[PDB]
């Protein structure tokens, strides 16, 4: 996050790290057994097995004693996700049972987000050719932009395919970046998820996000 | 799928001649339009990328553009070595690049 | 950065060609390889694909089931077997590479899904 | 190294690898005793007992039967070196001495370079916004660029200082890139420290070195 | 993004005065804070730096041994202790931010070495 | 360290004035130069760094170049706004950030 603000450390629980191999990226917790993420974070399609959450954080693969590590029993990509075009950008994670049947335990630091003054978080880039992640998890905010806006030549173009919106500022300055891929915007409920975007914080360029209440039915769907 | 291109084109060099292609709403509505170039006996070349971007080393007189369903590609500027062979194209729901007809630009 | 195809010739119809492609000047495991194939007097056609993102490996239907592509990192090759190879399988077989997208940043400088590069191409005649 | 190509394994024996933390930068090795970086690597001043360098090495941060992990004794960075500028941009290693008295053991793998057809190594981004680091050692070959065409208003204007130099094309694609500073530059000798530059592989942007030969007075009395 | 300066008052000569600093809106870790003072119908003088690279603190030759600045990074708030303020120390002090430089990149989205974010500025008064 | 700067400027509505700053080699001609425009009971604003990169919100009026130890600033299309106060800034060899006396830059 471009332009952001370091986050209080009960600000965000609802937010995840995905790790597989050198790999990362965020989430959200939607529900105490899902977490709901980009669709191009997960394209390469490696196995389940391979996937660690982290639920909790605020330091990026810092252990903490909120912290809470759990494995992933499955994952479902869109199936219309075009990694061409990056539309139905967004995937579904389910997180491994314990003994008694509890996927993550709620607590201060560790809690669901609600599925429908915006703000976006994650471990991205805080500058444009930045060479590591943020340590600390980032925050900012970023305003609803229109889909005219959105669409605008200058802007964005015919870019803009059915299931996206745009979050930032005209002027640049304040975006997600590199390494937010799959990151809540919460405007509280869910929004949107990271999804892509042409630079970090350009003039006429903001972030592209996946919009959650296109996709509603599927995640309640998908979801039971 | 499948894209639909006019079979050919002329014009008078100096002049702007515009090459079309229509598809549908699982390839080109819903994905990135790519423009090729071919030369009798020669591999293709890429044009237009992403819609309206040129990589490097393609002349700014190649323009392109994309509005719903239909692509188009207008050559302003247009000069005898721009007689060749013009391709759309796109992925299907599939992956699966798809290729237009092709379009004959002659320049008289 | 060169892509060479061979293996092209004059085969029976029913019989079987197995092409290659040898890649020299760049990386080839961050490159989607594809086979596009330019019959006499026709235009351009996708064959087949492979390391394409979701997929493993994606073929047209008029070659479904009949054409196989298969990759040699470690010789940084690229092959295509044909079998049963009918009479409209005639034609300028190309070899060519795409780039696929990656993450968060899509960049000017770097062309995605977009044939940047091909080969010279190499002639399969299937006739009797 | 954006536009480059993986090396082969006995390639480069004289880079080196320097990690403290999470920050990482390479090196060259110019004596079994010496390694030569930038001054940009070390300008937060780490402590020496924090340093740890890798000699022989292929995959970053991968442990490798020729590899060779030694401790630093002491580091000197340039007395004129300029954080606004990088002028004087370039710091000496002390590699730490074992029992015997050997720092590095000379091998087919490790080896060091000499000093005062190029060609420029890294484990940098092999693309502008990459989010992770080159695993493969690259390699890419840049022509040297004359002092004129470095300080042409469209290239570099007046940013280039003496003790600079540049190396690769000025119609962008292979450059070096954020992750490789302090690396060689090697025309075998080393001619150059990957420095600074504006974008990775921009047109009339080429990436700027440490002119190894302007420094080899300072090299020969700080290496004694 | 805004700084706030405090501390400013009228101070007999040979005193002492303590200058704070409150930031709001950016990540007081990651800038240099400086002091510059302005003096009644003179031009800026740069007084004091905080974390600036290959330094651990710099000090103007007119101020040395006299003046101490300090951060409280838990606070987001940057100090000035001047002791022994003599005549021609009046001024309005200003506090001002300025990004270090990193790394490879320097990235015309990023400002490095120039005050682009002030305060508002607090006077200082040295008279008997 | 010091820079030397002209005490004062003028200069008509629409017309085009320059600001020179003179330097040594330790702090001009071996580092960047930057540019401050200062109101009357205001704080000082950034305008040119790096010798000539402008922050966001500057007009593209305001130009400044870098030539060995001397350095300049130009502003074209002169308005009744731009009377106020400028200095040139640098960092000595011991870092250390200079500012140069100031001009007075006056709109007639
Ligand atoms: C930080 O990121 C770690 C991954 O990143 C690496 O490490 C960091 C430090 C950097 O250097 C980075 O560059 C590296 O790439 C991440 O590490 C992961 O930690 C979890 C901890 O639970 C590991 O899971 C455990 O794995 C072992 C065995 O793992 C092997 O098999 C898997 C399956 O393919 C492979 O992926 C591994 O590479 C290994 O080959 C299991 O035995 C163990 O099972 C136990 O726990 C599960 C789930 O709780 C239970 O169901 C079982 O019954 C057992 O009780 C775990 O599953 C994971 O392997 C490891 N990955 C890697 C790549 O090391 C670390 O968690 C991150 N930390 C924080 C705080 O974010
Ligand atoms: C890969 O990078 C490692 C550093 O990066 C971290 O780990 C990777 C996997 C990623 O997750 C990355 O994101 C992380 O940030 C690097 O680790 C280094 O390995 C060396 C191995 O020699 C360690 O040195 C040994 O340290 C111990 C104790 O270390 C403590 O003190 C130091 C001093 O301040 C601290 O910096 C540490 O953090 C620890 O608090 C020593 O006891 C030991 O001494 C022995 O060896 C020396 C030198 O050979 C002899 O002189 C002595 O007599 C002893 O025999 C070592 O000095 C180093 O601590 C460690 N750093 C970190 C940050 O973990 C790893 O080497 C890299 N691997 C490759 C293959 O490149």
């Amino acid at each position: 996050v471009v332009g952001g603000l370091v986050a209080l450390r009960g600000a965000h629980p609802y937010i995840a790290a995905l790790y597989w191999g050198h790999s990362f990226c965020a989430g959200s917790l939607i529900a105490p057994c899902w977490v709901l993420t980009a669709a191009h974070c997960l394209q390469d399609r490696p196995a389940p097995e391979d996937l660690t959450v982290v639920l909790g954080q605020e330091r990026r693969n810092h252990s903490c004693e909120p912290c809470q590590t759990l494995a992933v029993r499955s994952y479902r990509l869109h199936e219309a996700f075009s990694p061409v075009s990056y539309q139905h950008d967004l995937a579904l994670l389910r997180l491994q049972e314990d003994a008694d049947g509890s996927c993550a335990l709620l607590s201060p630091y560790v809690q669901p987000v609600s599925l429908p003054l915006c703000q976006v978080a994650g471990w991205g880039h805080q500058f444009e050719g930045a060479e590591e992640y943020a340590s600390f998890l980032q925050e900012a905010q970023v305003p609803f932009l229109s889909l005219e806006r959105c669409s605008a030549p200058d802007v964005h173009g015919s870019s803009i395919l059915p299931g996206m919106l745009c979050a930032g500022f005209l002027e640049g300055g304040t975006d997600a970046c590199q390494g937010d891929s799959g990151g809540p915007l919460v405007c509280l409920t869910l929004q949107g998820i990271i999804s892509w975007g042409s630079g970090c914080g350009d003039r006429n360029k903001p972030g592209v996000y996946t919009d959650v209440a296109y996709y509603l039915a599927w995640i309640r769907e998908h979801t039971v | 799928s499948v894209l639909t291109q006019p079979p050919s084109a002329s014009g008078t060099p100096g002049q702007r001649v515009t090459i079309s292609c229509s598809g549908s709403s699982s390839n080109i509505g819903r994905n990135y339009v790519y423009w090729y170039q071919q030369l009798p006996g020669t591999a293709p070349k890429l044009l237009i990328y992403s819609n309206n971007q040129r990589p490097s080393g393609v002349p700014d007189r190649f323009s392109g553009s994309k509005s719903g369903t239909s692509a188009s590609l207008a050559i302003s500027g247009l000069r005898s070595e721009d007689e060749a062979d013009y391709y759309c194209a796109a992925w299907d729901a599939s992956l699966r690049g798809v290729f237009g007809g092709g379009t004959k630009l002659t320049v008289l | 950065v060169q892509l060479l195809e061979s293996g092209g010739g004059l085969v029976q119809p029913g019989g079987s060609l197995r092409l290659s492609c040898a890649a020299s000047g760049f990386t080839f495991s961050k490159y989607i390889m594809q086979w596009v194939r330019q019959a006499p007097g026709k235009g351009l056609e996708w064959v087949s694909g492979i390391d394409i993102p979701t997929k493993g490996t994606v073929y047209a239907d008029s070659v479904k089931g009949r054409f196989t592509i298969s990759r040699d990192n470690s010789k940084n090759t690229l092959y295509l077997q044909m079998n049963s190879l009918r009479a409209e399988d005639t034609a300028v077989y190309y070899c060519a590479r795409a780039l696929p997208r990656s993450g968060y940043l899509i960049s000017p400088h770097y062309y995605y899904y977009a044939l940047d590069v091909w080969g010279q191409g190499t002639t399969v005649t299937v006739s009797s």
